[PDB]
This record gives structure tokens, sequence and C-alpha cells, in this order.
């Protein structure tokens, strides 16, 4: 079985916190006022656990008749869970009253015209059918199904529940972790525990020695596939001290050996950048400036070449201001 | 188990008079209804200002008792068919009702827009032929999209965003009928978050109540999901750069706030800091409206922020 | 029977420029059945489309010639229908998708999709293929590999950058340069010879080359617009004769260059509206315009410099927008500035 | 009414007005005024200040500024408000960017170029020139289908580099020949299957000296009404 | 036979016939003797053998006869989008697995899994991958995937959380000619001095692009029946590649620095058709790996031609583009 479905919040004492969504919706149910709701956030914060134990609240042991859960995306395409939506909304039992809760996860993953239909269902049903949608970016979703639902934003695990999190799961499969391999897996996740869990088991999967060998942070970014924070390092330092042509080779050399993507390197350049104490502003400036023109030309296509030598000269002609 | 009636739904507008803003085509709706002859009527503006319930106003000003089943709604852009809708009008037309002989069926039409011009030809035919009995209101974005000769036949008019003087007069009336508890710092709040988007605004308002039950700054923004005006404030106004990015990559990228959020939030304070002058905030909207257009493109990174807050200091020091 | 269309070759033996071309061309009809895709760039006017012409003459015989004109009727999603001019032979079909604007890709694979159905192949020569989208190119590719049994494609383009590299690598790039003056004098040389046309000197022929920049097309017909004013006998006097727009595009660089205000700005505006409105596109008008402003002697190198410059910021901002007079006006107004 | 066509007219006034851009003039009409005046008719805002940002007399240049320079910043903003419109008009369907495509295209060119309006607020010539131009394209795509079998070039060569040499052998035959040239302007238009509309469609497309209105006007009548019979007198290719 | 592209048909046959990618070979023979093959992910530099290892693979596993049917090959990139890579990845996993023959169940271990291939994985949008991930996850029971790429970065964290990596060194400038030098050989091209050289350089060492390059320049020296060697002019002739002479004419009117012969130069450029952005990238080939230029003129250079570079994917006028960076470098 997946880690995923393993150590999952379950229940409401895993939860991190910000029960104050709870509390609302309760009040919602009590008030007679709930809306649609949108549940939106870093994966795994718990939102489908949390949904599922509001409707055991509100319904009782009348779960499965009147609550209807659903994948927004599915391989049976749009027609099949529209189809499902409008039988479970239509039909109507002897006991029908009050309202009926739908329920649709990863919903950020439909195309523009499947949200626009499924808003249009929402609006159709709305009579007797209360939607509840989750999604990971509220961003992605289109503003016109956005604006029916009433958005609740959860926030990303802090770092200490997050590490206690990945102590339990470590402690529960056996498995020994560097404090380097932690921290990188913690940057790398940025608060997704179904990112952390999956590369935990991956690299678990991949360890020649089963449970005695320890899982370094070279493995784990292995695992994730992105860049070595060496790799940017030895790369910066070659642009900022070597010459021209070595710069050039370098840059060259490691991003194509490695196989960085131009796009991920000037990401990490730019994180690795941020912690160095500039005497000028200027430099931090032409910095900024030249590496976002950089990257959104790269976003366009462009010659590959080219790109990687602005971003050389874009970052020696900065320090020039020192 | 109870129903479930949110304040968006119960307050939405039912007479002529109920709606705010649009003051223009309101009072042209209104003269419409008082005379007592609707013409073929095309509405348009930017999505999403609920243009579609004027007209079903209009249609219940017009039926004093035919209101329930004279009006049909259709969504152009619905799959269920375009034949389909096309045929369900075409019943409908047909279908005579006991009616004064000023009045006739009203059939409303959403995305009108989005039709083919073949599809437009075929409804400009059925309101041909049925003109006699069925009226019918075209809703749509752009208008230069509608082929001529509908927007010859039909009297267009033209709806715009709300004002923030409207969404307080309808946000005070609400809040009058709810007794909702309130502040001015509040209103304003809430006003700033949805800019004239009033179901926006009504259901801030409703989950701030449920909420918090007082309607305040500090409540509002805990219920919005919008990175706070203040934080972003502070992040524009900081006087060196470092402490800008540092408030950025601290307090609004590690929340999980977007970048859509970010660069929307940071247009809406920049357009209000009445401190500063205004070629130097028009400045800074300009570079906000650049990196808001490369997020849109799909780059939408951090840098992106950071190379707008670089490029708003040195706007701001000269 | 203008001159330019009355003596165009009709066969690789008629061709008279760039020799290495023709020999090439010769050698790829020797061997018909695996005859490449082919990819024709180079500047415009230069002989692409009569050598793609030939070439297929060649191949199939002079039934290539017997064209005829039909149009093709698609159903795109959401049921919007399209038509495409299509100029068909026996054996070869022309298509120019770039007219269909984005909606290309379909007319695209629904034509060559039919036309590998219907059929050892037919030629299919798609023109102006570097304004194509690069989903419609992705669809070429596809159609080249699906159907490479059926269809040939010969598409012609003045610049292969816009060209996607997995169709350049699927195709054999032919580069056609334009010709240079002397034989472009040579073709109007036999041109006047064929029509009884007096010459005081054949340097009038060198002024319409150096006149025509390469353009052989242009020339050609510059020459026959001599012919006509002079009741065919050029003299060694005889004017050069432009065409309206470019007469139009120098009288408003001169306005630009003598006189640099707000008012000038406006009228520059009714001249720029006056152009578009007659079927003159945009990035004609900012090119033409721009290496007019460049010959202007008075000008310094920093003006031209910046002239050059802001052409290249509002060339740019031409292919990004929807509105041409703006950019041109911005551009005409940054000029202004810059020469002050 | 007539209040609906004077709101473009009126919002161009306002916009352009120099008292709300001066400190003062600020604080009482705030950016949020501004953009709101946008907002009422976008439709139009956008080409109204296009069309009339060039009739204004400035008095909020910077010290040392020229209005030219004023003129070409606003028009630079211009240019990039329009790139900001096509993006947002297009299939993407980029609603949100409206606020800054305000911003770019009716408040900060107004702001570079504020003034007395020296004249009158004159409508938008944008939309009757896109107008004319689709006309002209659809006619020379007509022209085009008619003549593409006996001319190798594309829709734009035709335009730029044939026409010239068909106005020298469709028009000016009857300047200097009278009713004598109509058999063979007839032979010439029939190698290109030209019908006498192709014929009448050619002529217009001409500009500066090139113009034919006045010369086809002073045409005789007579060779005129001589054409036309002989046109359709005999048959034509088709 | 009729005539096969030599890109396919110089492909190594077994794993054994891999000739540099000493560790990935060694780790896909480890995976292979265990009876359990995972997902795999193939990355490296382009023209390095991933294509080739994985049909390798593939055809140790299942036989020659047998692979056609249990391989599906895909190009994420070359597909209109998402919804027709995962329709057709249904559709071949629905599809009944095929029957193998006696000589196939014991000539080969013949697993029950058929092997799907997914090429340029890494030009797929994030929410491609998603649902590439979620296809996986849906067939992983019949379906092994193998992701090939030239960027690992590029591919989301949890899709290659579940694909085992192996990294492909790119491939030597020795081995690349010797494959190239045997090739000629086997299908007796003539080639003169340095033209296998001047085929690899332009290709930027990727084997894929030099083998096509190399068998079209083979089939223009048949059109050219004078029996001689393919000359280096020819390959560049066949790569759009703008002739090193041009490009120091280039260099030297910008060197001297007058606008009107730039201007001139450039207007009699661009009659001969040369691609412009050819021209761009020779120029910042020559310029960035100049000794002769010092570091702040390099640094104003590299701006210079990225801008320029930026504007012409823009698709826009190339004569003007040209000339205004040909201008703004002779002010340097
Ligand atoms: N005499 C002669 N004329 C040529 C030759 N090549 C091209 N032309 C002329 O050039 C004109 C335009 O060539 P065109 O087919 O439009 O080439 P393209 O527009 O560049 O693709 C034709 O009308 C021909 O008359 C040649 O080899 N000999
Ligand atoms: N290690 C290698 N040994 C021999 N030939 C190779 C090697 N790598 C690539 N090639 C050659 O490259 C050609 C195809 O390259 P391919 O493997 O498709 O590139 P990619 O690595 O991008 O998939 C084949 O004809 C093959 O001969």
């Amino acid at each position: 079985l997946p880690w995923v479905e393993k150590y999952r919040p379950e229940t409401l004492d895993e939860v991190y916190g910000q029960n104050e969504v709870i509390t609302t919706v309760r009040k919602f149910v009590d008030e007679g006022k709930l809306p649609h709701l949108l549940f939106y956030g870093p994966p795994g914060t718990g939102k489908t656990s949390t949904i599922v134990a509001l409707a055991r609240e509100i319904y009782g042991k009348n779960y499965s008749n009147m609550v209807l859960e659903l994948n927004a995306s599915d391989d049976r395409g749009i027609d099949v869970v529209r189809n499902q939506i409008k039988d479970f909304a239509s039909t109507r039992q002897i006991f029908s009253k009050g309202f009926k809760l739908i329920i649709l996860d990863e919903a950020d993953a439909m195309t523009n015209a499947a949200q626009n239909a499924l808003r249009r269902v929402i609006e159709r049903y709305t009579k007797n059918t209360r939607f509840c949608v989750l999604a990971n970016y509220a961003h992605k979703l289109t503003p016109a199904l956005l604006s029916r639902c009433t958005r609740f934003r959860f926030q990303p695990l802090p770092q200490e529940a997050i590490e206690r999190r990945i102590a339990n799961v470590l402690v529960h499969e056996k498995l020994k972790l560097s404090p380097n391999a932690e921290k990188a897996l913690i940057e790398l996740s940025n608060g997704d525990m179904r990112r952390v869990l999956n590369v935990l088991q991956s690299c678990k999967a991949t360890l020649d020695n089963p449970d005695e060998d320890e899982i370094s942070d070279d493995v784990i970014y292995e695992c994730c596939g992105a860049p070595r924070p060496s790799d940017l390092k030895a790369v910066l330092k070659s642009i900022l001290e070597d010459d021209w042509g070595t710069a050039h080779y370098t840059l060259n050399k490691v991003r194509s050996a490695k196989g960085l993507a131009l796009i991920d390197l000037i990401e990490g350049i730019v994180k690795i950048l941020e912690d160095y104490e500039l005497q000028n502003e200027e430099t931090r400036v032409h910095l900024l400036t030249k590496l976002a023109d950089i990257e959104y030309s790269i976003s366009k296509g462009g010659n590959d070449q080219i790109q990687g030598s602005a971003v050389i000269g874009a970052i020696k002609a900065s320090f020039e201001n020192e | 188990l109870s129903l479930q009636l949110p304040w968006v739904e119960k307050y939405r507008p039912q007479v002529l008079s109920d709606i705010v803003g649009n003051k223009e085509t309101i009072d042209r709706l209104q003269q419409i209804a008082k005379d007592g002859n609707m013409p073929h009527m095309i509405i348009s503006g930017m999505p999403g200002i609920g243009k579609t319930t004027s007209v079903h106003c209009l249609a219940h000003e017009l039926l004093g008792r035919s209101y329930a089943d004279g009006v049909l709604e259709l969504n152009a852009s619905d799959d269920r068919g375009i034949d389909v809708v096309r045929n369900q009008i075409k019943h409908f037309a047909q279908k005579k009702l006991h009616l004064p002989p000023g009045k006739h069926k009203i059939v409303i039409l959403d995305e009108a827009d989005s039709m083919t011009a073949g599809a437009q030809q075929a409804l400009r035919r059925t309101m041909e032929l049925y003109s006699n009995s069925t009226r019918f209101a075209f809703a749509c974005n752009q208008s230069n999209k509608i082929i001529e000769p509908l927007q010859s036949r039909c009297a267009i008019l033209r709806y715009s965003k709300l004002s923030d003087e409207d969404v307080l007069k309808r946000l005070l009336q609400i809040i009058k009928l709810e007794d909702v508890k309130y502040t001015n710092d509040g209103l304003e709040a809430i006003i700033f978050t949805a800019e004239g988007d009033m179901r926006q605004a009504i259901n801030n308002l409703q989950s701030t109540v449920a909420g918090h039950g007082l309607v305040n700054a500090d409540n509002v923004f805990k219920i919005v999901d919008s990175p706070h005006p203040l934080i972003v404030k502070k992040m524009l106004l900081a006087s060196n750069l470092e402490d800008s990015i540092q408030i950025l990559r601290t307090d609004l990228w590690k929340k999980g706030y977007s970048s859509i959020d970010i660069v929307t939030t940071s247009f809406r304070v920049t357009k209000n800091l009445a401190q500063v002058k205004e070629s130097v905030r028009l400045e800074m909207i300009k570079e906000i409206g650049l990196t808001h257009m490369r997020i849109l493109e799909g780059v939408g990174t951090y840098l992106q922020l950071a190379s707008m807050l670089a490029k708003i200091h040195k706007l701001n020091n000269k | 029977s203008l001159w330019v269309d009355k003596y165009r070759p009709k066969s690789l033996n008629a061709l008279s420029h760039n020799e290495e071309l023709t020999n090439f061309l010769k050698s790829l009809s020797d061997q018909p059945r695996d005859l490449p895709h082919l990819l024709l760039y180079g500047p415009n006017g230069t002989g692409k489309k009569t050598r793609c012409m030939a070439l297929l003459e060649s191949i199939f015989g002079p039934g290539v010639y017997r064209l005829k004109i039909d149009v093709r009727q698609f159903v795109t999603a959401s049921n919007r229908k399209l038509e495409l001019n299509v100029v068909s032979s026996p054996y070869h079909l022309e298509i120019t998708p770039s007219d269909m604007g984005n909606n290309d890709r379909i007319v695209i694979q629904e034509l060559l999709k039919e036309v590998a159905q219907m059929e050892r192949y037919k030629c299919v020569i798609i023109n102006e293929a570097n304004s194509l989208t690069k989903d419609a190119q992705a669809a070429l590719r596809r159609t080249m590999e699906k159907y490479s049994k059926n269809i040939r494609l010969i598409m012609v383009c003045d610049s292969m950058s816009p060209i996607i590299a997995p169709i350049k690598s699927r195709c054999l790039l032919i580069r056609c340069p334009a010709p240079s003056d002397s034989e472009i004098s040579t073709i109007l040389s036999d041109v006047v010879t064929n029509e009884r046309i007096q010459l005081e000197t054949k340097d009038i022929l060198k002024r319409i080359a150096q006149a025509s920049n390469g353009n052989l097309r242009v020339s050609l017909l510059m020459l026959e617009s001599m012919a006509l004013n002079n009741e065919l006998a050029l003299k060694s006097s005889s004017p050069i004769i432009k065409p309206d727009w470019i007469i139009v595009i120098h009288k408003l660089t001169r306005k630009i260059v003598k006189e640099r205000s707000v008012n000038s700005l406006i009228e520059c505006r009714a001249v720029l509206y006056d152009l578009l409105a007659h079927c003159i596109p945009a990035n004609i008008i900012l090119k033409e315009l721009t290496f007019s402003l460049l010959d202007v002697e008075t000008l310094n190198t920093t003006n031209k410099s910046s002239i050059i410059e802001y052409s290249s910021v509002f060339d740019e901002r031409l292919s990004l927008g929807n509105k041409a007079i703006f950019h041109l006006e911005g551009f005409i107004a940054k000029v202004m500035c810059c020469l002050d | 009414e007539k209040n609906i066509a004077l709101k473009p007219f009126d919002i161009a006034h306002k916009m352009l007005d120099g008292q709300i851009y001066s400190d003062i003039g600020s604080r009482n009409f705030t950016l949020n005024d501004k953009i709101a005046l946008y907002f009422d008719d976008f439709d139009f805002t956008p080409l109204m200040i296009q069309e009339n940002y060039l009739s204004t007399r400035p008095s909020v240049l910077k010290p040392g500024q020229s209005h030219l320079e004023a003129v070409a910043e606003a028009a630079n903003c211009i240019s990039l408000g329009d790139i900001v419109e096509k993006k947002i008009r297009s299939s993407e369907q980029l609603w949100s960017l409206l606020p800054l495509h305000a911003v770019l295209s009716s408040v900060y060119p107004a702001s570079k170029v504020a003034g007395h309006m020296a004249g009158r607020i004159n409508f938008t010539a944008w939309l009757g020139q896109n107008s004319k131009s689709a006309k002209y394209y659809r006619l020379l795509q007509e022209i085009h289908y008619h003549t593409r079998l006996g001319t190798s070039t594309d829709k734009i060569g035709l335009r730029l580099d044939y026409l010239p040499t068909f106005r020298k052998r469709l028009l000016d035959p009857f300047l200097k020949q009278g009713a004598d040239a109509i058999s063979s302007v007839i032979e010439v238009m029939d190698d290109y299957y030209l019908t006498k509309e192709d014929w009448d469609s050619i002529m217009e497309f001409f500009v500066g000296p090139d113009v034919t209105t006045a010369i086809i006007k002073k045409i005789p009548a007579t060779v005129k009404s001589g054409f036309t019979r002989k046109y359709n007198s005999m048959t034509h290719p088709v | 036979l009729a005539q096969q592209p030599w890109v396919e048909k110089y492909r190594p046959k077994n794993l054994d016939e891999v000739t540099a990618q000493d560790h990935a070979v060694t780790v896909l023979k480890k995976t292979l003797k265990s009876a359990n093959l995972p997902h795999m992910l193939f990355y490296g530099p382009p023209g390095t053998g991933k294509t080739s290892t994985i049909l390798a693979l593939t055809k140790e596993l299942y036989g020659p006869d047998l692979m056609k049917s249990r391989i599906l090959e895909l190009n994420a990139s070359d597909e209109r989008g998402i919804s027709i890579v995962r329709e057709k990845v249904k559709n071949f996993a629905r599809l009944t697995v095929s029957k193998p023959s006696k000589h196939d169940l014991e000539n080969y271990p013949c697993p029950p899994y058929k092997i799907i291939i997914l090429d340029e994985a890494d030009s797929m949008t994030a929410d491609a991958q998603s649902a590439l991930r979620r296809t996986m996850e849906t067939y992983s029971g019949v379906t092994r995937f193998c992701l090939i790429c030239n960027y690992v970065t590029r591919i989301i964290d949890p899709l290659a959380s579940r694909c085992s990596k192996f990294r492909f060194k790119a491939l030597d400038a020795s081995n690349a000619i010797d494959r190239l030098r045997f090739i000629s050989e086997q299908e007796n091209v003539k080639c003169d001095d340095g033209v296998l050289e001047r085929i690899l350089d332009i290709s930027a060492g990727d084997l894929r692009r030099g083998i096509t390059l190399l068998q079209s320049a083979s089939k223009g020296a048949q059109y050219l029946g004078d029996g001689k060697n393919i000359t280096s002019t020819q390959v560049e002739e066949l790569a759009g590649v703008v002739p090193h002479d041009i490009l120091i004419e280039i260099v030297e009117k910008v060197k001297s620095g007058d606008f009107d012969e730039i201007k001139k130069y450039v207007n009699t450029f661009m009659k001969s058709g040369w691609s412009a952005a050819s021209v761009v990238n020779q120029l910042h080939e020559y310029y960035i790996t100049n000794d002769n230029f010092d570091t702040n003129f390099k640094n104003q250079i590299s701006w210079l031609l990225f801008t320029t570079d930026s504007r012409l994917n823009n698709g826009t006028n190339e004569h003007i583009q040209l000339l205004n960076l040909l201008v703004k470098i002779s002010q340097l």
C-alpha cells in the first residue's frame, strides 16, 4: 500500500490545526447558510479528511445515500461524472429533506470547458445540492467557478509539524535519515506531505541495503530530480570568479551533464544569491531584473546557448557594482 | 437537517428598483417595463457583472402574473446542443399563453458571442419567425463578436462594473436587513477586496459574519484568502530593497499565497497609495501589470515577483 | 499577359539564373520515386514558386500547368464553417493554410488525410510555410510521418527561422538567393528583345536591376511600367518608376525629417491611415519607412542608430499587437523626438 | 438616447483635462476615479484616448520636456496597451487584466499629455478605417482568386507589385487612345479572368499621386459606354 | 528493400552494442536480471543512446518478433495535447496482451507487462505530467513506462519519484567521430578532411542530428554525379549554416563601425537568403568564446545577442533585427 494512504490524518486530532474552517462550516450548517465550499491549499493538509468528517457530523448514519464523493479528474471523462452528478441530484428518496453534498477532488486538473460545465451544473442543482470543491491551487480554477464558491485557504504545515510527522514515519518504517537529507526533503517538499511520503518510499525502494543503509541528501536529490545546491554553488562561483571562457564552459558542462534545465538553474541561483550580503543595491536590482527577463524569454523558446550566456553576463555585470 | 439559503441567493434583486449600479441601463429597462413593449435587446459588458439579473428583473416587472412560466433561460455554450436549445426555443415560442396584448414571452440566452456565425444566423431566422410572440435577449462579453444583423435588429444595452459606492449601498442594505454588527474599516476592507464584484462582496460579508460576527478589518482579512493589504503595503513602501524582498519571501511566498494573488493585491494597494505622487503610482502600476502579464503567460515564479519589487524600488528612490 | 507572366519559365530548361540550383533541381527530377520533402527559402520575388512549378513539370509533365481552382469547406469544433481556396491539377495541390489564421492546423489535417486516402503520390505545395502556426507545423510533421508514401510536401517560405526544427530535419533545405544585377539585366534584355523595346543604352537595365534590389518580379514589372510610360522607347534619361505606396512612404520620410512637431505627427497619422486602408501591410510600411529614413544624407550616426533601434522595438510590437496604427505612430513619434 | 453617444466624448475630455493631474487635482480626483472613468464604456475609451491625445496643449510638462517628448511617451504606452488588449481579447479570456489595460491605454498617456483641448474632441477614426481596410482586403482577395492562375504571387505581392502595372495596362490606354483602346483593355482583362467589377475594384486601390478617381471621372462618358457595351457584347472566359 | 533512415538503420541491436554508456547499461543489465522492471527515466544530452538503449532492452526482454506487439512509442511534444496521448495509452493497455509463441517463451524471458516509451517527456507541462502519472498509476499492473528526456529537472517531483533514473554521459568527440566514420565506411560515403568534424560541430555533438546530416550529405553527393568527396561547404549548406567567410566579413564590418557600410552589407547579405537566426547564433559563438575581447565587452554583447534573439523569436522582420544587432555591437 502507498505510504500516502498510511499515516493519513483520518481524525481531527491528526490535523495540524486551522480548525477555524471547521468551526465556520459548522456554524454555516447550524445557521442554514452553508454555501458552495471551496477548499484549496497544499496537498495532504487533510482537506479530504476534514470534509468527510464534516459530512459524517452533518448527516450521521445516512452518509453514503446523501453524500457523493468524486474525483474531478478521472479516466472516464467529463460526461460520466456529469451524468453521475445529475443522477445523484435528480433522484429523491422517500425521506428527502435538507440537502445533498457532492465532493470533488483535484478539481484544478479539469479543463476550462469542464470547469464551465461544472459551474453550470452547480447553478442548476443549487436548490437541493451543495457542492464542495477541493483543489491544490485556486488560481488554476476559472474565475467563473471561483465566484460561485466560498474560498477557504489551507496554510502549509509548519516546519516543526512536518519534522514531527517525518520522524513518526521514519520510526514506523525503520528508516534512518541523515539530517542533511531531512533538510533537503523538507525544502523540496515545501510543506507537501504527499511529496515527503512518496520520496521517502521511493528512496527506501532504491537502497541496495533495505534497512541498514542511510539515505543521504544526494539520494534525496536524485529521487526528486532536483538541482543539487553544490552544483549551483559551483556554477555561481565559476561565474563570479573565473573569466568568460571558463564560466561559459563550466555552466554548459554542469547543466548538460547533470541534466539541469536553464530555468531551474536560474531559479536555484536566485535562491542562493538571496543569502549574499551585497554592498550595493544596484547589484540586486540588475540581477533580479535581468534574470527575470531571461526566464520570461526562456518560457517562449529561443536560443538556449544565447540564454545561458545571457545569464552569465547578467550575473557578471551586476557584481561590477560590488 | 435544515434548508440552506445563502445571502447571495437570498438577496439577489427581484424588481428593477433593487439593482444599484448601471443607472442609465436600469432607467431604460424601467422605461421599457413602464411602456409595456419589450424589444429584442443585446446586453454586453465585462464578464461577471450580473447581466442576466437585469433581464430577469425586467421579465418580473413586465409579467405581473406570467413571470413563472413566461421566462426561459438557456446557455449558448451549454454542450447539450445548439440545435437542442434552438428546438427548445422553438417549442417555447410556439407555445402561446394568455397575456395582455402588449407583452411577449421572453427568452434569455447567455454567452451569445461564443456562438458561430451560422448559429447566430439560425437564431436570427428563429427570432424573425416568432417575433410576434417571443422576444430574445442575448448576453455577451464582446458586442462586436455578435453578427451585424443581430446587432442591427436588437437594441444594445451596455453594462459596466459597479462602483464602490454602489457596493457600499448594497452592503449597507444587507447589513440593515441582517442586523449585522460592523465597523467602517471592515466595510472598506470588504469593498477593497471585491473590486466591483457584488457576489464576492456578499459572500465575504456572510463568511465574516459566520466566522467572527463583527465585521472589522482584521476579521475581514482573516476570512479573505488574499494577502493582507498592510503586508503588501509594507513590502511596496520599504525604503530598502532587502527589506521588501525579505517581507515578500517570509510573509507572502512562504505563506502559500499564489503569485496571482500577490500581484493583484499589489495592484490594488498601489492604486490607493495616497501619500505617493500619482506619477510614481502609475509607474509602479505599469511594472506590476507587466509582471501580471508575465504570470498569466505561465511564468508565475518567485523571481518575477522579486524583479517587480526591484523595479518598484528603483522607481521609488529615483 | 503581363511581361512578368508571359515570359515566366515553364520548365527547368527555361530557367536563366542560379544555374547550380537549376542543375540540382534537374537531378532531383531524375529520381521521382524517392523525391524528398522540400523547403525552399529565400528573398521574395526570386523564382521559388517558378522553380517549384518547373520541378513539378519535370516530374509529371506539362499537365501541372492545367490549373483549376476550387473551394473546399471544412467544419471545425463548435461547428465553424471554413472555406479554403485550393488550386489543383491532375497531379498536384497548392494551398496557403496561413489564410485560415489559427485554423490552419485542422484544415491541413483534413485536406492531407483526404489526399492520402484518395491516392504513386501527389505533391502538395504549401505557400508561406514560415507564417504557419507551431501547432500547424506539428500537424505537418505528423502528416509527413504518416503519409510519406502518398504525400510529398514542397513548402515555400521567405525565412526558414520560424520553421520548427522537427520539420527542418525531415525536409531538404534548398536556399534560393536573389539573382545578381547581371542576371536581372540579362533577363530584362531578353524581355525587351522579345517585346521589341528600343534602348538608348543597356545601362537603363542596370539601373532597373539596382532599383529593384534583387527582386526579379519587381524588376520585370518596373521594366514594363517604364516601357509603357515612354511609348516603348526607353531612354537614358527615363526616370525609374516606383509604386504609389513607395512614393507615399518616401514623401512621409521627407516630411518627418524636415519638420518634427505634433502637427506633423497628426499628418503622418493621416498618411499612415491612407496606406493601411489600401492593403499595405503594417510590417511593409515599417520596413520601408525605416530604410527610407536611414538613407537621408542629413542625418548623423547617432540619429540613424536611434532610428534602427526604435524600428526594432516597434517591429517586435507590431508582431505582438492588433491595431497597427498604434505601433506605427509610436515609432514615428520616437523618431521625431530622436531627430531633434 | 443621444447622451450614450456623448459618453465617450465626455470621458475623453475629462481624462485629458490637465487639472486632475496636478497635486490638488490628484487629491480631488484620485487614480481610482480615473480607472472608473475608463470602465465606463471601456470599448471606446482607449480608442478615444488614442485619437485625441495629440490635440491637447499639455500643462503637465516636466521642466525641460517638450510636447513632442510627452506625445512620444504617450504613444509608447498606447502601443503597450494595444498588446495587452490583444492578449486580453484573445482566446485566453484574460479579463483580469482590464485595469492594467485601463492604465496602459487611457490613464498613463492622458497623464503625459494632459492639458487644454486645442480644438474639439474628435471621435475615433480607427473603426471606419478598419471597416474600409476589411472591405479592400475582401476586394483584393476576390481579385487574387480571379487572377491566381495567371500570376505567380501571393495576395500582398499582387497589391504591392502587380497592381501598378495593371493600372498602366488597364486605365492608361484610355487616356491616350480613348475608345480605340477598349479592345486591348478587354484582351488584357480576359488573360486574367478579370470581370468589369474587378476592373472597378482594381482602380480603387491606388494612393498618393496614383489616385484614379479624378482621372476616371474625366474620361468621356462615351468611352465608358463603349467599354461596357463591348464587354457585354462578347463571351468571356470563366 | 526500400531506403531506410540511417538513424534507425544503425541503432545498436543489443545492450552490449552501446558504446559509451557503461554506467546506465550496467544498471539496466542488473535490473533486467531481476524479474521486476520498474518505471524508467532516461535522461542525458540528446543523441547519446537513450532510445537506442531502451529499444535494445525491449528486444532482449521480448524478442525480435514479439517486441512490436508489446511496445507503444509516443512523442508527447508531437501530439496535440494530453488527451490524445492518454487515450492512446489507454487503448494500448486495454488491448489484449499478445500471445507469445513457444520459441518466444523459451528463448526470451517474455515478461507479462508491456513497455510504453514516451519521448521528449520534459517538454510536457505540469498538468500533462500529472495526468500521465495518474494514467501510469491506473495501469501500473500491466504497463511499465520509460520516459526519455534531456533534463530530469523539467519532470515534476511526483512523476520523477516513481521512476528509476539512468544518467547518460555526453558522447566524447572521439567516440562520436568514430561512429560517424564507421557509418560512412559502411555506406561508402566519400568525405574530405574535416567533414565529419564539421558535421559534429554543426550538430553540437548530437549523434542523431549528425547521422541525419551525414545521410543528407550523402544523398546530395549522389545527386551531384561528379563522384567527388563531400565538402564542408555542402554540409554547411544543408544545415542552413552561414559560411565562416561571411561571418568574418560581418565581424570586420562591425569592427570598422561605419553605420552606412554596415547597413549596405546587411542589405546585400539579406539578399543571399541566409537565416538571420543562424547569424545570431554564430556571432554569439564567435564573440563569447574569443580571447581578444575583455570581460566588459562580452558582458554587453551577451545582453545584446539575448535581446536580438528574443525579438527574432517573436516572428519579426529579420533585416531590421539583424541591422540593429550589428549596429549596436559596433558601438561597443
Ligand atoms: N526569365 C526568367 N525569369 C524568372 C526566372 N526565375 C524567376 N523569374 C521571374 O520572376 C518572377 C517571380 O518569381 P516567383 O515565382 O514569384 O518567385 P517567388 O515569389 O520568390 O516564390 C516570375 O514571374 C518570373 O517571370 C528565370 O530563371 N528566368
Ligand atoms: N552509445 C552509442 N553507441 C552507438 N551509437 C549511438 C550511441 N548513442 C547514440 N547512437 C546513435 O544515435 C542514433 C540515434 O540516437 P538516439 O539514441 O535516438 O538519441 P537519443 O539519445 O536522443 O534518443 C542511432 O543511430 C545510434 O547509432
